[PDB]
DNA sequence: CCTTGGCGGTTAAAACGCGGGGGACAGCGCGTACGTGCGTTTAAGCGGTGCTAGAGCTGTCTACGACCAATTGAGCGGCCTCGGCACCGGGATTCTGAT
DNA sequence: ATCAGAATCCCGGTGCCGAGGCCGCTCAATTGGTCGTAGACAGCTCTAGCACCGCTTAAACGCACGTACGCGCTGTCCCCCGCGTTTTAACCGCCAAGG
């Protein structure tokens, strides 16, 4: 869930950010950022899916919906 | 193939195909398929180039995705080129800021 | 049952002519196939915008040659017009 | 033993900027997308390609958005990011109007 | 004749140029210099006026909204004045170098 | 000549203020001149080269619109 | 009635619609009644335009519609600017954006 | 010869609109374009998922789909909502 | 056959508590250029004005491209036994901190 | 300067699993021949654009008055990490199995 994510993976995710050290209201920031992120590809993902009037979310699907925004996700069958 | 007697590795067949199978226009030259294999096999050529030595560089002979993705962020009309456009199994080449540092 | 086509064999074979002693992965041959058609995807659309905009229906090299310069950088994009001119005079004056 | 503050954060970075390895689990990431995609419609299959291209694209946007917060931050002789340095970070490219 | 402290009439000027839509660059200033930036590529050239006030009309507003992300870094920092290094933190981030 | 830094200071002013500025200092009109400079320099490089496709030496108002619109930078109200 | 727009309520011509969707290299084959559900689509949009556009006209005691007024419309609205993010509109400016260190206290 | 407009087109949305309301040919262009563009970009959508699907051809409910993946929430919802009467006043007469 | 479901369980991933002491932050001083006014310079706004260029449009000749009809050999589907690095055993050398 | 406390990388042994080597394949690329429609050589044109040129009052360059914000300085507040110690779980290690 939204909630399930543990501090040190924010945590390492900054390390690979290139922040050195993140606030407490980072974590939840964050958490809320993933969150819609994840909705935004979501729904044009699962949109996709569902014209197809298929049950399993096809890995292609992502490249068709990030394709929408411009964020293309290489090695998907592109 | 045509490729053998254009000189070319890739197949210009192949890309005159995948010009059909898109309806992108009625019609298309004969040139346009030839040269847009080169260049398609010019870029390749170019990043593979690039890819070999990086797998060098590291006593290596194998590439994976990583190698790939080093390649591409290490040139800048090529990191231009993949500007916002995402690679699987990517990530992002190693940048410390100096204030971060310890003094 | 559908045989489909990618570029494994032919990255390989390039990789060989620049780099006889080098390998790659099962996933980095897929990651070439959906970066080249990504490329010939950009390059067929802004082919077709060029031959709509221009109001013409046959896209010839020309088309594709003035694409390039848009594409890539003014160097390497003048590389990759040299290139393709040397190929496509080596197929107009070859059978 | 207690090593001076910040080495031990810029060593991670280092080792982490490196590595290949996944930073989020596959498990709460799956079960959030989910529960996510379960608003519309439920029993929604995801193949495990599906998992890993969001994942891959959720951290390496994600990423990329904490260097921005980084650079803003810095910007401000500061190291700690702040909700205003994440509202910089996302206002500066167009994605918040 | 008297002075105020400043702020005040900025704020007016700020206003006023906010307010109205007219491009508040001078014409042909702009225009030569598109002229002196098209020369350097091909020569021989000429430039129909729709075109130039259509280059005109983008540089003017994508130079505002830069600016507005500036001031939004200005503000970012504890600060109101703009200073270039707010510039080099909003193009980097946007992705424009 | 020297039109690059014949843009007036008060004009670069009026840009700034626009931005919602109200403390501009004296090197943000040389950095905006020095942005510009490379702005103007892809955009017109641009519509030349779909000028040049067509055998054309006279930039229409219809290439820059194309060139902005494969950008993206669509500009309303001017045709395209 | 003669045109298909009448047929379906709207006014939006089907053939030139249908005609840019054939001689536009888009598909082999395009629907019939497709064209009717895109333009009604696109004239929902222009009416949804045009009614805070024209208020935006009409609060400024300027009937005549001007470009300022369709820039201020259209970056407006939530809806409308996130549309239009990265679009401008001719002779339009741009928002009035004033912070509060800008004003003076 | 005969460039197609949309100058009685958008006199008539008008009328339907803002009766009372003038409009410039500045705003004219603006509308144009407006049109042109969002019609050029569900074209493309269309083109591509038609092309995803394996077809020649473009249903109704591929532009419906299109209409909700491109269009704002709100906006897509309403413009669904208002096609689908059509569609029906269509295909009933 | 590519996806779903269940069932157990453990060291890698991570969770509460002490304490930090450098990192974050509020406030105070200080310098100089930016706000605000006008004096005076300016090539730009606006209007003529002469010329004219090349692209829009059209008459006309049409070359190679989509396609009919047919054809063949190599890249992909699928195998298989061996090698370049996965993975760890155990070792030397460079940092990082305390002194 | 001057010491250790552990941190992380390299050499070597184990070995293993897929990367390529390689065979069958069937369909996709090649291509003889045929007819065509925007493509293109060439011409008519014709007005929006190129370019120059003159007049003028609104905008800009210069510059003083001054002071407040960016930078610096002094001091203060405290907090996610570093670690210690403890926490419990994502995926390994197994199966069935079904839509």
């Amino acid at each position: 869930n939204i909630q399930g994510i543990t501090k040190p993976a924010i945590r390492r995710l900054a390390r690979r950010g290139g922040v050195k050290r993140i606030s407490g209201l980072i974590y939840e920031e964050t958490r809320g950022v993933l969150k819609v992120f994840l909705e935004n590809v979501i729904r044009d993902a699962v949109t996709y899916t569902e014209h197809a009037k298929r049950k399993t979310v096809t890995a292609m699907d992502v490249v068709y919906a990030l394709k929408r925004q411009g964020r293309t996700l290489y090695g998907f069958g592109g | 193939t045509r490729s053998s007697r254009a000189g070319l590795q890739f197949p210009v067949g192949r890309v005159h195909r995948l010009l059909r199978k898109g309806n992108y226009s009625e019609r298309v030259g004969a040139g346009a398929p030839v040269y847009l294999a080169a260049v398609l096999e010019y870029l390749t050529a170019e990043i593979l180039e690039l890819a070999g030595n990086a797998a060098r560089d590291n006593k290596k002979t194998r590439i994976i995705p990583r190698h790939l993705q080093l390649a591409i962020r290490n040139d800048e009309e090529l990191n231009k080129l993949l500007g916002r456009v995402t690679i699987a199994q990517g990530g992002v080449l190693p940048n410390i800021q100096a204030v971060l540092l310890p003094k | 049952r559908s045989r489909k086509e990618s570029y494994s064999i032919y990255v390989y074979k390039v990789l060989k002519q620049v780099h006889p002693d080098t390998g790659i992965s099962s996933k980095a041959m897929g990651i070439m196939n959906s970066f080249v058609n990504d490329i010939f995807e950009r390059i067929a659309g802004e082919a077709s915008r060029l031959a709509h905009y221009n109001k013409r229906s046959t896209i010839t090299s020309r088309e594709i040659q003035t694409a390039v310069r848009l594409l890539l950088p003014g160097e390497l994009a003048k590389h990759a017009v040299s290139e393709g001119t040397k190929a496509v005079t080596k197929y107009t004056s070859a059978k | 033993h207690r090593y001076r503050p910040g080495t031990v954060a810029l060593r991670e970075i280092r080792r982490y900027q490196k590595s290949t390895e996944l930073l989020i689990r596959k498990l709460p990431f799956q079960r959030l997308v989910r529960e996510i995609a379960q608003d519309f419609k439920t029993d929604l299959r995801f193949q495990s390609a599906a998992i890993g291209a969001l994942q891959e694209a959720s951290e390496a946007y994600l990423v990329g958005l904490f260097e921005d917060t980084n650079l803003c931050a810095i910007h401000a002789k500061r190291v700690t990011i702040m909700p205003k340095d994440i509202q910089l970070a996302r206002r500066i490219r167009g994605e918040r109007a």
